[PDB]
RNA sequence: AGUGAACCAGUACCGUGAGGGAAAGGUGAAAAGCACCCCGGAAGGGGAGUGAAAUAGAUCCUGAAACCGUGUGCCUACAAC
RNA sequence: GUAUGAGUAGCGAAAGACAGGUGAGAAUCCUGUCCACCGUAUGACUAAGGUUUCCUGGGGAAGGCUCGUCCGCCCAGGGUU
C-alpha cells in the first residue's frame, strides 16, 4: 500500500492536533518554597514531608 | 560465498606491471595512451 | 506477579541481587517497578531473620547471595560478617519488636539515558 | 665519503637509556653499511666500535590542509663502544 | 529607554519540530514560571531553550534593564538551520538518504 | 556558459584491467577581521567598539521561488465542495 | 534545491545488578564485588592480505544506527636492532 495522493498542508495541521506536550502537577515546597513535582522529593533542598532525606 | 577479488601482490605486477606492458607492441600501445591523457599512475 | 523484561530465571537472579545489596548498603537507588517487587522480598527476607532457628537460616540461604561481605567490624583481627550473619545477628533484633513494614519508598527523578523514573528504598 | 655518511644524533627518551650502556643513536645515509658507518664513526671521533646495528623507518601519511603525502624515508644505526665515549651536548 | 532583551542559539543539532513542542509551553508565561516548566520536561530540548531563556534573562539585567520580577517571556520560535547529507546501506545493494536536521532558537524577554 | 578542467583536474571517486570521471569563482577602498565586559563547558548570543554601510562578520555582493515558522483584520463545529 | 508518506518502519542473534570515582553533564567511561556466556573454541601461534590501525599525553565539530568524559575517530610526540 502507498499514498495515492500527497497530503497538503491544511490536513497534515488538522492530524498534527493532538500532538502536543502537558505539564501536570507542580505545586510549590512547603520548607523552601521553590516548585516541585508533588508525591516526589524536592530536588532543591532534599525534603519530602518536612523533613530531610537526601542527607545522612 | 566467495567473491571475485581476492588480492595477492605477485599476480598484479606479473599481469598489470611495468615489465609485461613493455614487453608486447600493444603495451606500449597501452602506456602511451596513458600518457597521453595525463595520467598519474599509467601501470599498476 | 511482574515480569520484568526477563524470563523466569534471570528474573530470580536479578532479584536475589537487589536483595543482597539493601541488606549489604540499606539504602539504593533504582527504578520503580524493581523498587515494589523488591520490598516484597526483602521483608519475606526479615522475618526468617527474626525467627531465629536453624530451618529459617537453611530456608534464607537459598536467597541471601553467598561470596558477599559486609563488614565495618574490627576488634583486633580480619573478622569478616557474611550479609547472612548480617541478617541473623543485626536486621532481625533491630526490628524485634516492629510488625511488617521495614522498608520505604520515595521518588526522585527520571534518568538521562532513558527517561526511566528512579526511586530511593531504604530501611527503618 | 666518511663526511656524508652520518647525518645527525637521535635524540629521544628510548635513545638516552642507550648512552647509559654506551651506545649512540645516529640518522645515517640511506644507501650506507653496517661497515660504512663503522668506518665513519671511527674516523670522525677516534673511538673503537664494538657493533652498528641497523633499521630502516618506513614513511607517515600526514594530511595538514586538504593536501596529503608522506615524510621522507629513514636510516637509523646504534653504535656500542668498548672503552670510550662521545659528548654530544 | 528600551525594555526588552533577546538572545538566540544558531545550528544547535536537535530537529525543530520536537524543540516547538517544548516552546509551546512557555509562551507568554512569566520567567519566574518557565524556568520550573523546564525544569520538569524531560525532553532533549527541554534544557537547550533553559540557557537560551538564561541568557536573555541576563542580557535584561547587565546590558540595560532592572526587574527581573516584572518579566515576561513575550515572543518565542525555532527556525530551521542547515541540514547535513548522509546516506545508509539498504539490502540489496541500494541505499537511501538520511537528513540531519539543526535549529535556530530565539527567546525574547519584555519589562512587561 | 566557455576547454573535461577560471579553484592544486585527468584530480577525488568508480573498475582486476583496458578504461570511465566530477563538484567547487565574488567581505571591504583599506583587515581597519570585533580590544574590553556579561550569560554559557563550549558553540552561539547581547553590549561596547571598526567602518560611508555589519540585516558588509568570513556558510560574508545582490538575495527570486518551492518549503518551514511567529503575530494579527475578517470567516468557520447540521455539513457532500 | 525542497516537500508528502511521518515523528511513521527500523536501530543487524546473546545477562546483568549495585556501590563508589571522574566530570558542566553518566544505563553506556573507570575501579570493585557477586552473577551469567564460549572452552576441537568465542583460548594460544602463525602464512596471505591490510598498511601505522601499535605505545604514551591531550580532544569532543563530524564518524560510532541511542549516549559518551570513551574509541580501530581527531591533534602532538614516539616505537620495528
Ligand atoms: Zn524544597
Amino acid at each position: 500500500a502507498v499514498p495515492a495522493r500527497r497530503t497538503s498542508k491544511a490536513k497534515k495541521a488538522k492530524r498534527r492536533t493532538h500532538y502536543k506536550l502537558t505539564i501536570k502537577g507542580l505545586n510549590a515546597c512547603s520548607n523552601c518554597g521553590e516548585m516541585k513535582k508533588s508525591h516526589h522529593v524536592c530536588p532543591a533542598c532534599g525534603h519530602y514531608d518536612g523533613k530531610d532525606v537526601m542527607s545522612k | 560465498m566467495k567473491r571475485t577479488y581476492q588480492p595477492n601482490k605477485r599476480k598484479r605486477q606479473k599481469v598489470h606491471g611495468f615489465r609485461k606492458r613493455m614487453s608486447t607492441k600493444n603495451g606500449r600501445r597501452v602506456l602511451a595512451s596513458r600518457r597521453r591523457k595525463g595520467r598519474k599512475v599509467i601501470s599498476a | 506477579y511482574r515480569k520484568l523484561g526477563r524470563t523466569s530465571s534471570q528474573r530470580k537472579a536479578m532479584l536475589r541481587d537487589i536483595t543482597t545489596d539493601l541488606i549489604i548498603n540499606e539504602r539504593i537507588v533504582t527504578t520503580e517497578a524493581r523498587a515494589k517487587e523488591v520490598r516484597s522480598t526483602v521483608e519475606k527476607m526479615i522475618t526468617l531473620g527474626k525467627r531465629g532457628d536453624l530451618h529459617a537460616r537453611r530456608q534464607a540461604a537459598t536467597f541471601v547471595r553467598n561470596e558477599v561481605a559486609s563488614v565495618r567490624e574490627e576488634d583486633e583481627s580480619i573478622v569478616v560478617e557474611s550479609a547472612l550473619q548480617k541478617l541473623f545477628n543485626d536486621l532481625g533484633p533491630r526490628f524485634a519488636e516492629r510488625q511488617g513494614g521495614y522498608t520505604r519508598i520515595l521518588k526522585t527523578e527520571p534518568r538521562r539515558g532513558d527517561a526511566a523514573p528512579m526511586v530511593v528504598i531504604e530501611f527503618v | 665519503e666518511l663526511l656524508d655518511v652520518i647525518k645527525r644524533p637521535v635524540i629521544t627518551e628510548k635513545s638516552m637509556l642507550a648512552m647509559d650502556e654506551k651506545k649512540y643513536t645516529f640518522e645515517v645515509d640511506t644507501r650506507a653499511n653496517k661497515t660504512l658507518v663503522k668506518q665513519a664513526v671511527e674516523s670522525a671521533f677516534d673511538v673503537k666500535v664494538a657493533n652498528v646495528n641497523i633499521l630502516n623507518v618506513r614513511p607517515k601519511f600526514k594530511r595538514m590542509g586538504k593536501y596529503a603525502g608522506y615524510t621522507k624515508k629513514r636510516r637509523k644505526a646504534i653504535v656500542t663502544l668498548t672503552e670510550d665515549s662521545k659528548e654530544i651536548q | 529607554q528600551i525594555t526588552s532583551a533577546k538572545a538566540t542559539a544558531k545550528t544547535v543539532r536537535t530537529s525543530p519540530r520536537k524543540a516547538r513542542l517544548v516552546i509551546d509551553l512557555i509562551r507568554g508565561k512569566s520567567v519566574a514560571d518557565a524556568i520550573s516548566i523546564l525544569k520538569f520536561t524531560p525532553n532533549k530540548s527541554a534544557g537547550i531553550i533553559e540557557k537560551v531563556l538564561m541568557s536573555a534573562v541576563a542580557n535584561a539585567e547587565n546590558n540595560f534593564d532592572l526587574d527581573v520580577e516584572s518579566l515576561v517571556v513575550s515572543e518565542a520560535f525555532v527556525n530551521e538551520g542547515p541540514t547535513m547529507k548522509r546516506f545508509r546501506p539498504r539490502a540489496k545493494g541500494s541505499a537511501s538518504p538520511i537528513n540531519k536536521r539543526t535549529s535556530h532558537i530565539t527567546v525574547v524577554v519584555t519589562e512587561k
